[PDB]
């Protein structure tokens, strides 16, 4: 497939944790209005090191109400967050405009792939 | 109209605690954030409204205290309100060819109006009545240190028409910034001021609207904004003796010993100004 | 119905005992609180809600009283017997092209409208009535210290609907605060009280409604909340004698003496209220 | 149906000896605690329960009486039945178009469902019936001073299933608080129990409950629990002459003299009632 | 990148010690509805000083009645608890918002290693 999930690098992770964050957020509380890249992009971007920990907050809070349900995919999306935060050190204080558009090459690619049926 | 005789420069400062200082047209209404390093923004022309409302609440529409821009107006209205007080005919696209009444115009609307003899206009239009540059001019204004927006979220009990559900039959969106300590630069020309008439008076009631520029201000999406500081430097001479640059580097801002986490409040940062240049005198007492 | 004759601020101190003083809609139910710091938050959106609630209650929909924002009500509607009163056919989206009408059909709601008259509202729809902007509002209440939510689970000994697992058991959550001490900001303006007409009377109705803010809106989530103090500070001049953060900062609030743990009562607190500036009164309401 | 015509705010208080008053369901079935501090809690569902329980002992399903909530109920069935008896057909989520159907099922729902007529409900199922608050509320009860649960490890001869594994003497627990003084606080609304019908019988019936609320709970896990004070404050008119806080402090519950041990018997806690306000009556029911 | 026993940063080791005292409370009380980390995550990067000591007492009940066990983890977590305390100076009364994204990391550094074996 297209994403590569041996890149490991930075940017390209915290896009695919971002995108994850996304899909997990969507799945516990359907029908809101917005969602976090509509939300936290623009923040997200511009100093990921502190909005990152927040929105992992509301990540951990959504996937602890989907867990509940005997339907449990939460611990599917909990995994993938241990693998992509495995390879990161720290958060970076300020992206560049390459890194940032890795960034967003990277939450596209891993979107995409948690839409697979 | 005796203009001001010196160049001055000033620093303000002022913060926001759970508000929304300024929003983002094009991003919902997210507030202005530098989009490489968070720190927040206000656009200057957003002061300069905030300064134009407290001269038009404190004046009440004075003689020779006008607001141009005002609230809903037709411009081109103002414009023939000046050619006709000039008794001229403002038929032509373009300035009347007599350099005379070309500027009788613009000294008309320079001397009736407060805010183009303070910021300046531009009055090209259907109806023409030139350019004016501005004697006092004010740069972004930019937080001091990195602000997170906050989108909260809200509902109501009641319905405009008709809903789906007849449940969140409403959900709405605040937006608020939970601190942030925004600085802001100005500049004040003495040449453009006598270009346009701005005096002592003038100037003195622009360092009022600075000082209580907020306190009317006060908004459901607002929240609480104050001033906090408010450094001048007045140059001994026309032209200024010092560059602007310098005099803003000796007003200082740190967080001091209240390093614990986010800032929350003005204590904890630390404001210190150093000793002008020779030239120059720093009034802080606003 | 003359508008009141000076500014005033107020600071409203109230807490929360074994409650969900507000929910956030977003993080499932848990109490609004600060991510970065801790500390709880109960939007000016909720108090003003109480305070509709409240005038609604002890005024029982008397002339001039009612609530705008009502239970299940349709704006729209509202709308169109506001213009029915003023006689005008209401645009498809626009206010009447004169600006009388306009101002006629604008301060008929204004009027007959408590919470119009008060927060203002928007009521640009399909039938439009302009906007006004209220004297009177708050900002968000933010508690003195840290407060820890804790998620109750809770169990329901019958089921909703049948089927195959379901006379079954089945599991709920709640989410209460253990204590918090909030302190709400206020601000009431001359100005726009002259614009919308807010009266004496008025104020009273809503000092009366802060004190007893609380004592009607008991629910199986909201636990025991209750108001604590209420100093207002009433400026001599229209425009006011000091700013808003200098009077907010006299009432300070801060652990009493002994108390070493996490608060659990308001005995855990003092309370302390500061001399005023030359100009400004200050009475402890509460 | 002639409501109550006056408020009330009433304390109870009860203790455990040797028992668990309420089970945490997170905690390994341990009694409920404040973490930060010990003290323990008891969710006023629980004591809601138990007065449910004990009024479907003592009227045993008599017309006005039933219980809403039961162990072999199904809600939905239970909507469906006020439909046909207002003589209507569901729509699958949504309430009767008409507003006047609406209130008649919110009505007949409470006419003879008890605990929907008091504690209130929230019925908004497919088979949707509107929302009820219900005019007597209950706060968390917390006990005087800290407790500390002790797990007691206990054994059974038998075995449950038969295991190759097998002496398979399994270890069974009992989660205990040797001694804990509770104290719950209550309102009661009148402007609630106008929209609902909670009449007089209904108060006379909940005090007689809440007197002997757990003389017919008895079971292996509870041990001797009992409640010892019941103060009641009738407020003279419709709304309250007085503060729910100010009147709970009245009633101080403080260690008994020569008591100086861990507390193990009520005789080591002392309990005084101050003097209600002017315009609230107060009367001890224990 | 991976976990870093000798991280020895103060958000870090704090993260690591929530993780171990999440995995220690859901071993020695299982079936939990709630788990620590979806009750306490916020409050322990917020205010670490206000909610780790008690997390810490009742880790030490948990290690006690595990103990009890003939079965073994709660030396492992115990001795893994001691040693990232020795570390830490002292709690923080509260963090920067970049110190809790680094809290972040460390706990999901330490949750993910101690799933492996």
């Amino acid at each position: 497939v297209s994403l590569d999930p041996a890149r490991t690098d930075r940017p390209y992770l915290l896009g695919r944790l971002f995108a994850v964050l996304e899909k997990a957020q969507e799945d516990a509380v359907p029908g809101a209005n917005a969602t976090i890249k509509d939300r936290y992009l623009a923040s997200a971007s511009a100093n990921p090191g502190q909005v990152f920990h927040m929105l992992l907050k509301n990540a951990s809070n959504h996937t602890a109400k989907l867990r509940k349900d005997p339907e449990r995919k939460a611990i599917h999306y909990e995994i993938m967050m241990q693998e992509i935060i495995d390879n990161i050190s720290d958060f970076p204080v300020t992206m560049s405009s390459d890194e940032q558009g890795l960034f967003m090459i990277g939450y596209y690619h891993q979107r995409k792939a948690l839409f697979t049926k | 109209m005796t203009a001001i005789a010196n160049r001055y420069e000033f620093v303000l400062l002022f913060d926001v605690e759970n508000g929304n200082p300024n929003g983002d047209p094009d991003a919902g209404n997210m507030p202005r954030i530098d989009p490489e390093t968070g720190h927040g923004l206000v656009t200057d022309v957003c002061l300069k409204r905030k300064i134009r409302n407290h001269v038009a609440l404190t004046k009440e529409g004075a003689e020779r205290f006008n607001i141009y821009i005002q609230e809903k107006a037709i411009l081109n209205e103002t414009h023939e309100r000046a050619y006709t007080a000039c008794d001229l005919k403002p038929e032509p696209k373009k300035l009347p060819k007599k350099v005379e009444d070309a500027k009788r115009v613009t000294d008309w609307m320079c001397t009736n109006f407060y805010d183009i003899r303070t910021f300046g206009a531009v009055m090209t239009t259907e109806v023409n009545c030139g350019q004016v540059r501005g004697p006092v001019q004010m740069a972004f204004a930019r937080s001091v240190e990195p602000v997170v927006p906050q989108e909260v979220s809200i509902t109501r009990m009641a319905v405009t028409t008709k809903a789906e559900a007849e449940d969140n039959r409403t959900m709405g969106r605040k937006h608020i910034v939970p601190y942030g300590l925004y600085v802001a630069h100005g500049f004040i020309s003495a040449p453009l001021a006598e270009k346009t008439g701005f005096s002592d008076e003038d100037l003195t009631l622009f360092w009022d609207a600075l000082v209580n520029m907020f306190e009317h201000d006060r908004s459901a999406a607002r929240g609480l904004m104050s001033s906090r500081k408010l450094i001048v430097f007045k140059h001994q001479n026309r032209l200024g003796n010092a560059p602007a640059h310098k005099l803003f580097d000796l007003v200082k801002v740190s967080r001091a010993e209240g390093s614990s986490g986010p800032a929350r409040s003005f204590a904890d940062y630390a404001v210190t100004v150093g000793q002008a240049p020779e030239g120059v005198e720093v009034k802080e007492m606003l």
